[PDB]
């Protein structure tokens, strides 16, 4: 509060100082179960362009 | 108008590594891609590898991975194929071939074939053929034309030569492909036609020259006691 009002003494009242936010406890990833690699070999590396 | 003479070749034992070198003549060597094309006995054509006109890019075959490497000594107009760890299936005449730079990319169809060697894959001794007669002396009773011949059992490698009475008989001269013994030993029968009424008129000599070991042994083919 002292830093919000920029004073070393504060007067009786209610002051809004900051914001509360719950924090993420975990990180999850969901991707499809596709498995086969991709045919980049026969696109970049091919005889006849 | 291109001639290719291939060095190297001969019988080889599996697990050994050696190399061929094919000298080219009749053109500008350092501006043509080279190919190795296997000609297997009884199979046909099998592509092996290709080296760029400058030798910049190298392509090898699928079932050849882990076996061969192919370089190109442009100075003496030669294509080198270092083959390693050969297997018994790799006997063939491996024709070196000169490409034509005609397709849009740096590879195209091939026109000129050079007569490659006969690198022979086997883990065994080079056994010379023993010449055996073939005259039943009682079963040639066909009257006019009965087939009687010669056995060339146990010859390796296959280069072989049959002449009947120094080639005196020319009609019905059956020279057969190898009849392979189950132990992989080569054999063949070469026969000619005889009227059985004239069995002993001309004494028959089967002359075989076995090029690998120069086995120069001859054997009679005559109506026996049998
Ligand atoms: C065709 O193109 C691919 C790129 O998509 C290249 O990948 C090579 O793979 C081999 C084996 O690991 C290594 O030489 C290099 O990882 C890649 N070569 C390079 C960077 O020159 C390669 O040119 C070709 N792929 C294969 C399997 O030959």
């Amino acid at each position: 509060t002292k830093c919000t009002l920029k004073s070393f003494t504060v007067e009786k009242g209610i002051y809004q100082t900051s914001n509360f936010r719950v924090q993420p406890t975990e990180s999850i990833v969901r991707f499809p179960n596709i498995t086969n690699l991709c045919p980049f070999g026969e696109v970049f590396n091919a005889t006849r362009f | 108008e291109v001639q290719l003479v291939e060095s190297g070749g001969g019988v080889v034992q599996p697990g050994r590594s050696l190399r061929l070198s094919c000298a080219a003549s009749g053109f500008t060597f350092s501006s043509y891609p080279m190919h190795w094309v296997r000609q297997a006995p009884g199979k046909g054509l099998e592509w092996v590898a290709v080296i760029s006109y400058d030798g910049s890019n190298k392509y090898y075959a699928d079932s050849v991975k882990g076996r061969f490497t192919i370089s190109r000594d442009n100075s003496k107009n030669t294509l080198y194929l270092q083959m390693n760890s050969l297997r018994a299936e790799d006997t063939a005449v491996y024709y070196c071939a000169r490409d034509t730079e005609d397709c849009s990319s740096t590879t195209c169809y091939v026109d000129y074939w050079g007569q490659g060697t006969l690198v022979t894959v086997s883990s065994a001794s080079t056994k010379g053929p023993s010449v055996f007669p073939l005259a039943p002396s009682s079963k040639s009773t066909s009257g006019g034309t009965a087939a009687l011949g010669c056995l060339v059992k146990d010859y390796f490698p296959e280069p072989v030569t049959v002449s009947w009475n120094s080639g005196a008989l020319t009609s019905g001269v059956h020279t057969f492909p190898a009849v392979l013994q189950s132990s992989g030993l080569y054999s063949l029968s070469s026969v000619v036609t005889v009227p059985s009424s004239s069995l002993g008129t001309q004494t028959y000599i089967c002359n075989v020259n076995h090029k690998p070991s120069n086995t120069k042994v001859d054997k009679k083919v005559e109506p026996k006691s049998c």
